[PDB]
């Protein structure tokens, strides 16, 4: 029913050039409608790509970002799920799960979304959920040596998201699939 | 652009080192913001490449001390530029990668690129909203580093909690003071064999002080915002099960906070402060 692209630390040009190019291959305009964005972009050139992508693009700002035009912290409304988006650097420590909890609870969210890490996770915590899409670029990090390129796609449908996670293995993509239902 | 590089993957270490360091020769001041930061991240990358290759390369140490002088050298570039926020970045990147590769000197190359983060902080980062988004950025590249000795990582946390502590905005040093507390928890040193500090009563001073600082703020919304964003402070170092955290304590909190929340004048902003408090004492009751 509701279909949102959930990506960033692209990090480009600081750490990559671009977007595999499987990725770029599985991700076609008129296909998703609402992107939300983590931050790391790291410029102005890949906020015109996203565009591209869809017209429902909200983007935060990430310790390295240019465009300091982008809000800290955003709260959007999908359907019956408030979501919450952060680029994590202001979590501490960096992606601790109780952190993370703090700021659902400050939010308000049923999920909350967010970065930094550049690792992608997906969980449930006390009847919330919580998403990490990764680097998309597969960006370099000083605190994990086997970075996989990774973004997520949610299908919101009523009371329940099922968000798919796609990951760069070799010259091969794989999927994952973890289903929320709110409480 | 300098995108350019992260195309460059040579198998061979060695000759990563040359691409890099020719590419560097061959980089005006205007162009520089886009171009020679791509060399740092590069840079960070070989070093790492260098420690995967410790058991075959005799040398690995010497290079990785060449690449941090290479990187210093490359970000000192960027400030004479007259750029601020992105060179302390890239040092804090730097003291990061430093840390995490344990060849010869790393530690005192971590401390040195820490240095210049805390100098570039010092004398050129002008706004509050720079200097909050700098402070926090400095305090958790710290918190995750493992690298330092007693002797070494004292110094920088009292630096982090001093400059927390004189940003000028009482809101700010508030929250700033607050994120300081976990240095004294979960930052670790060398003496410790890396294991967490767990420094529970400093946990409790921190947040003692963040509590000081919320009661100056004549704001009353942003002062009760603050009082509940310390409440969760409590609570995580509670459920992280440091000992100084008692239950008195955080009733008072508690207490406190219904006392001052219904004096608040009615609105939107009003109603989230509720909510975050109301969203907290579930917390509490539900688990
Ligand atoms: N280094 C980058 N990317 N941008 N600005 C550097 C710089 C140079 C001189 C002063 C400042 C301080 N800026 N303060 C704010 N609020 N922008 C910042």
């Amino acid at each position: 029913h509701m279909l949102v692209l959930v990506l960033g630390d692209l990090h480009i040009p600081h750490r990559c050039n671009s977007l595999p190019a499987k990725f770029k291959k599985l991700l076609v305009p008129g296909k998703i409608q609402h992107i939300l964005c983590t931050g790391n972009l790291c410029t102005k050139e890949s906020y015109d790509y996203l565009k591209t992508l869809a017209g429902d693009v909200h983007i935060v700002r990430g310790d390295f970002d240019e465009n300091l035009n982008y809000p800290e912290q955003k709260v959007v409304t999908v359907g019956q799920f408030k979501i919450g988006l952060i680029h994590g650097h202001q979590v501490i420590p960096w992606g601790d799960m109780a952190s993370l909890a703090l700021l659902q609870r400050q939010f308000d969210v049923d999920i909350l979304i967010s970065g930094h890490t550049h690792k992608f996770e997906a969980f449930e915590h006390e009847n919330k959920f919580y998403i990490n899409p990764g680097s998309a670029t597969g960006a370099y990090n000083a605190l994990e040596t086997n970075i996989i390129p990774s973004f997520v796609l949610m299908d919101i449908q009523a009371s329940t998201v099922v968000t798919y996670v796609y990951q760069l293995i070799g010259d091969d993509v794989k999927v994952e699939r973890i289903e929320y239902k709110k409480p | 652009v300098g995108r350019f590089i992260h195309l460059l993957r040579s198998e061979d270490p060695d000759q990563q080192y040359l691409i890099l360091n020719t590419a560097r020769k061959h980089f005006g001041n205007q162009r520089i913001r886009f171009t020679l930061p791509p060399l740092v991240f590069a840079a960070y990358q070989l070093a790492f490449r260098y420690k995967e290759n410790s058991k075959v390369d005799d040398k690995w140490e010497k290079k990785c001390q060449k690449i941090f002088s290479f990187a210093h050298q490359t970000i000192s570039a960027l400030i004479k530029a007259e750029l601020a926020e992105l060179p302390l970045r890239l040092f804090l990147q730097g003291a990061l990668a430093a840390g995490e590769i344990g060849f010869e000197n790393h530690e005192t190359v971590a401390y040195e690129f820490m240095s210049q983060a805390f100098s570039l902080y010092e004398d050129e980062i002008s706004d509050s909203k720079a200097q909050l988004a700098a402070i926090t950025l400095i305090i958790g590249t710290f918190e995750r580093m493992k690298c330092f000795s007693e002797e070494n990582h004292e110094p920088l946390r009292t630096q982090c909690a001093l400059a927390a502590s004189k940003l000028l905005k009482k809101p700010d040093q508030g929250r700033a003071v607050s994120t300081c507390a976990h240095l004294f928890w979960s930052g670790r040193n060398t003496d410790k064999n890396g294991e967490e500090l767990h420094g529970g009563k400093r946990v409790m001073e921190c947040l003692k002080k963040a509590l000081k600082i919320a009661n100056q703020c004549m704001d009353p919304s942003l002062q009760v915002q603050l009082f509940i964003e310390i409440l969760n402070r409590y609570i995580y170092f509670y459920e992280k099960e440091n000992d100084a955290v008692t239950i008195q304590v955080l009733n008072q909190l508690i207490q406190k906070i219904r006392e001052d929340l219904p004096n608040l004048e009615s609105s939107e902003e009003t109603e989230q402060i509720n909510k975050h408090f109301h969203n907290t004492l579930e917390h509490l009751r539900l688990r």
